[PDB]
Formats: C-alpha cells, structure tokens, sequence
DNA sequence: GGGAGTAATCCCCTTGGCGGTTAAAACGCGGGGGACAGCGCGTACGTGCGTTTAAGCGGTGCTAGAGCTGTCTACGACCAATTGAGCGGCCTCGGCACCGGGATTCTGAT
DNA sequence: ATCAGAATCCCGGTGCCGAGGCCGCTCAATTGGTCGTAGACAGCTCTAGCACCGCTTAAACGCACGTACGCGCTGTCCCCCGCGTTTTAACCGCCAAGGGGATTACTCCC
C-alpha cells in the first residue's frame, strides 16, 4: 500500500516527499526522489547501527549509547569523513596516546 | 614512601579520561561564564537549560580537539611538552587566527 | 500538548534488522535522529543545487543520485546509490 | 565488506 | 571574572582528554583566552536567532544553528 | 665575476614569485596530468581551455597556501629547510587525510 | 584518442620550488619534491571527480569552467572570476 | 485570501535563594627529567653553466558537440474524501549503575 | 629478578528509573482524478576543441662545487609532576514565584 511498503523500506517515503517539498529545495520534486533518498537514509542509518551494535557488543553492552556510535564512527573510515566535522554528545575520544609519549624503558 | 615517577599517573589519567565521556568542566563556572559573555549582547537573556548543555559540549570537543592538533605541534617540535606556541601553531595553521 | 514528528520509529525498525537483541538509549536515538535530518539537508540541499545549476524545475530521482556521489565518500557512495537504484527499480515495479 |  | 572558573585542574583534564602527556604552566592562560573567543562567537550568532525570533529565551536550537552556521555541527540536542 | 653564496638567491626568488601573479606550472604538462587523471573517471573527456585554467589557478593557489603553513611547520621546529614531515602536519592540522 | 601516463612528472622539481619560493619558503629538502607531487595529485583526484560528476549530470561530455567552479566551490576553496 | 500583527491567557520553566556535605580545587614542597643552549661535523642543499628537451607560438584543418529552437505528452501539482500510521501518554521490569569484595597486574626500588 | 603497594579489573548482590509495549485518537498519507507545462528529443548550426606540423628558444636537466644547517650528543638549570594538607564552593534537594513561551482569538494589512 504506502510508498515504503512499495519500496520494500522502513523510512516514510511520504514524510520524506513532503520535507522536499515544504523544504523549497525546488519548484517541484519527482516522484522517484524521495524513494531514493528514502533508501539512502535508510543504508546510512543501517550501516552506522551495524558498528554501534559491534561497538556495544565489545562493551558487553546491549544498548546503544553515544558511545558506541563515537566508536562506530571514528572506526571507521568512510563514515568519520563523512561526519569529519560532526561532534557527538557524550562521545568522548578513540583511545589514542602518540607512540613518543609512552614510557620506554 | 611509595612514589610514581614523573608522568606515570599523567598517563593513567589519559588512559582514564579517554575512557570517559563525562564533561570535564564543571557546570556551574561554565554557566556563570555563559552567562557574563551573553550579558554583553543583550540585557537580561535567558537560557534553557539544554542551552547552556549544548554550549557545553561544544567548547569541550573544540578544546580537546585543539589539544591533540596541539599535542602533534608539541612532538613536531620534538618537545613532550605543549607551550602557547603550539596552540598559536594550531590555531593558525586551522586558519582560526589570520 | 504540539505534536513533534521524528524518525524514531524507522531508526529501531532498522536497528532491529541489523541487531535484533540491541537497543538503544534515548541520547543515541537522539543522535540518530539528528544524523538523518542532517544528511538529509545534505542531499537535498546539494540536488537542489543540481537543479538549479541546469536551469531545470524539478529534482529527480537523478538530482539525488549525483548528490550522493558528490557527498558521500568512497565505497559509501557506491552502496548508497545501489540501494537507492534497487529501490527506485522495485518501487516503478509496484502495481 | 559494508551492509546491504 | 568568570573566565577563572574554568579551573586550572578542569583545562588539564580537557588536555589529559586530548593525550597531552605534560602542560607548560602558560597553557592555561592561552586555553581561557581561546575558549572565551569561541564562546562569544558562538552565543553572538545564538543572541542573532534568539532576536529574530523575538525572543528573550535563547533555547538549545539557537545555539545547534549557530553552531551549524560556524561549520561546527552538534548531534543529539535535537537538530 | 661574482657567485652567490647558498639562499641569498632564494630571497630574491621569494620576492619574484609573490610579486608576479602569472602561472608558475607549465601549461601543456599541467594539461596532459589533468586529462590522465580525468581518464580514469570518464574515458573520451573534453576539456574546455578554461576549464584546465581554472583547475590550475586553483591548484597553484592550493599549493602555495599549503606552502605557507608548511614554512610555519618547519619555524615551529625551529628549522629552515621544509621537509616532509612538516607537509604531513600541516595537512594534519589543516584535518586533510 | 590516446592514454596517457607519468605526466605527473611533468609537474618540474624547479616548478615546485617556485610555487614554494613564492609560499615564502627559503629552503627545500629534495624528499619535498615527490611529497608535493602526492598531495597535488589527490588535491586534483577529489576536484576533478567532483567536475566530472557535474558534467555527467548535465549529460555533457566536455567538463566545463563552470563544472570547475562547482567543483572548487564543494571544496570552500570557490574561485571567482570563472562565473558562478 | 491568508500572513501576520497583537492582545489576552495559561503554567512550564527558568532564576534564585539556602543550608549540608564533601568532592574538587588551591596551596606548598621536594626533585626528577625535561627544555634548550653549545658545539661539532658531514651530508645534502643551493648556485653556476654547458647541454638538452619540449613548451610555446602560429597556423590550419575539421568535426564533435554545445547550444539553441519546435513540437508533445508524461509527468507532477491541486484538490476532496478516506483511512491508519505515527504520535502522546501511561505502565511495567530488567539493563545498567553502584557497592563491595577478591584477583591480578603493573610499577619501581631494592 | 624479586618483592611490596597501588591501582585496575572481574565478579556477585541490590534496585531503580529508563526503554519497550500497549493503547487510542487525529491529522497527514494516499487514492483517484483533472490540468497544463517541464522537459524529453529531434533536428539544425556553427563554435571551439582536438590534432599536426615546425620553428624558435625558454625552461629543464645534470654534473661540480662548497658551505650552511640538520641533528646528535651533552651538560645544566628550573619548571612540572606527584601528593599531603587545607580550603572552597559545586552540587543538590527543596521551595518560592513570576517571566514569557506558547497557544488561543481578533483583525487588518499586503
């Protein structure tokens, strides 16, 4: 029946066709771009939750916590340069000492 | 009497603190500060609480960001030790200062 | 009380593919939240770009397939437009 | 490799 | 001044944070200076939207559009 | 006769090239990197004749400003002569990858 | 109708160096001149992908200056003068 | 013909004060090791110039294709009626937070 | 090498308040339709991008030389760290109250 449903995804075609269209991103919008975009929300927010769940699984956590999406992200290398100059809440910093820092002995 | 050498327990507090992701500053100094700033763009504003949480966030990961550009200018220099003109370095090569 | 529309629904629809015995606390669904409001601002503020540049009305399927190329990095941008080609392609199918 |  | 409640004690946890092993005692000096710049950019640009709207609260969304203004994006306080 | 002594030319090197706006890359070989590069994203690419300046105005704009934080690099290490090192920091810093 | 290669080396160690001299630099390590010939060629990878995107888009096959300007305009590195 | 100026109302939320505690900050002190100034040397950078390369100029040819105009109709915007998806709210209980105990693993001096 | 001390870690017990499920309702998705214009596309044309020749000489190259500056080592001085003690005020639970955010109606202006 809806769009999604048609588009075999979980995010809100309709709800996304109806922010391109109050969004004056143009005089008018296809019918083909909010399924698309749909779908790449959609692959973006499954492929950033597939590290946080890892994430959480390394901190014998079940639940998500910003934590663990700092960790996803930073991780990994696509996703840190797309959010490059993002900052997360409560994230904290990838355990990180410079080499020359350490106490050699 | 038992003693850790210089820089041992600096260590242990890197270690520490980049386990946590509690703010580093406490909230009331940072509030007041927020507070002095705003009172010289207009009289008597107010501010949510999530407001002053934001601004919070915000100038801690801008701090700490700065810290490891700063840190690198230090080793760069061959220094283990950050000076002002390693944040000055950080600050201008991020095009921050012109 | 004014109603507030999110994504909070479609994020644990999602989570719940990907891991089904994980949650996630209401900071992160916060924090997924404001991650697909902001690219989606991206793309459509770039394929609105698109648009413009070729003197045409209307973002398509098209504008948003260049727009994530431009965006997103590397393979990221590889899988992105796989999914969103495979969705437009069963989407036209339906009856 | 990378989901879906 | 209010710039001095950010304590020496709380710029070096900020610093241990950022991986920095050992801080020159002139340090703390420069990071209020820095952090005092930061904040009035930010809170002038928040102050901006705060007046558009006409209002008196500056509230969470005044301070997530400054900072995407500033090319510094905050996620999880509801932008 | 006279014979300069090593850096006293590069002063005056440094003075020429700010002073002089025009072009330091040559043209044609520019040209031929840009369309090998532009080969691999699309086979049979054309390329305006100002299309291929721009690209090279901006690169040597690119590349001298990169230049200047890269001095500043090798000042803070209280050396002279820039070295690699002092690039890979400045990239770093600028957040390049 | 041809492919080309190593053109790269076409970017001359006295060409570097000008474009260093006039960054104020007073002296260069030789390992400088292969460092900036990487970093050139990644710097003209993401800008020419990018023009090459844009003029796929708009369906041409000859990259414009506009395409250029685009592309450097993505960057924050916008260059005037070329249009807009 | 509907955006928005605006006036009246609620009551959420924000500012503010106070009293206890005690976690964190401020201070002093001893000395470890780090910063950095000297010096030595050698290697690798710059300047010179004779030789070589090919960038640049100009000219000329051509044809790919950028750009422009005409015609059609597939497409998306507007609309009214219908429906259930998504929201606010209420509630339940187990994942996480905390204490406390023992294990063990690092640290550094002997 | 070995040992004592501090610290961090792993483990079990307690418990609470946030995350997940359920409810019900309302407004926004969607269905079916008409309309009309955006743009697909086909045809033309004439710009300018690619190719080639060939002459000139600006710039690049390579090899010599030497000297200047990279950095390796060393010594000294004082600045930072670690930490024991005293002091401060951050925190927070409570309570007060009233500003103004937000929501309504009324209406007149663009």
């Amino acid at each position: 029946k809806t769009r999604s449903s048609r588009a075999g995804l979980q995010f809100p075609v309709g709800r996304v066709h109806r922010l391109l269209r109050k969004g004056n991103y143009a005089e008018r919008v296809g019918a083909g771009a909010p399924v698309y975009l749909a779908a790449v929300l959609e692959y973006l927010t499954a492929e950033i939750l597939e590290l946080a769940g890892n994430a959480a699984r390394d901190n014998k956590k079940t639940r998500i916590i910003p934590r663990h999406l700092q960790l996803a992200v930073r991780n990994d290398e696509e996703l840190n340069k797309l959010l490059g100059r993002v900052t997360i809440a409560q994230g904290g910093v990838l355990p990180n000492i410079q080499s020359v820092l350490l106490p050699k002995k | 009497p038992h003693r850790y050498r210089p820089g041992t327990v600096a260590l242990r507090e890197i270690r520490r603190y980049q386990k946590s992701t509690e703010l580093l500053i406490r909230k009331l100094p940072f509030q007041r500060l927020v507070r002095e700033i705003a009172q010289d763009f207009k009289t008597d504003l107010r501010f949510q609480s999530s407001a002053v949480m934001a601004l919070q966030e915000a100038s801690e990961a801008y701090l700490v960001a700065l810290f490891e550009d700063t840190n690198l200018a230090a080793i760069h220099a061959k220094r283990v030790t950050i000076m002002p003109k390693d944040i000055q370095l950080a600050r201008r090569i991020r095009g921050e200062r012109a | 009380k004014t109603r507030k529309e999110s994504y909070a629904i479609y994020v644990y629809k999602v989570l719940k593919q990907v891991h089904p015995d994980t949650g996630i606390s209401s900071k992160a669904m916060s924090i997924m939240n404001s991650f697909v409001n902001d690219v989606f601002e991206r793309i459509a503020g770039e394929a609105s770009r698109l648009a413009h540049y070729n003197k045409r009305s209307t973002i398509t399927s098209r504008e948003i397939q260049t727009a994530v190329r431009l965006l997103l990095p590397g393979e990221l941008a590889k899988h992105a437009v796989s999914e969103g080609t495979k969705a437009v392609t069963k989407y036209t199918s339906a009856k | 490799g990378r989901s879906l | 001044d209010n710039i001095q409640g950010i304590t020496k004690p709380a710029i070096r946890r900020l610093a241990r944070r950022g991986g920095v092993k050992r801080i020159s005692g002139l340090i703390y000096e420069e990071t209020r200076g820095v952090l005092k710049v930061f904040l009035e950019n930010v809170i002038r640009d928040a102050v901006t939207y705060t007046e558009h709207a006409k209002r008196k609260t500056v509230t969470a969304m005044d301070v997530v559009y400054a900072l995407k203004r500033q090319g510094r994006t905050l996620y999880g306080f509801g932008g």
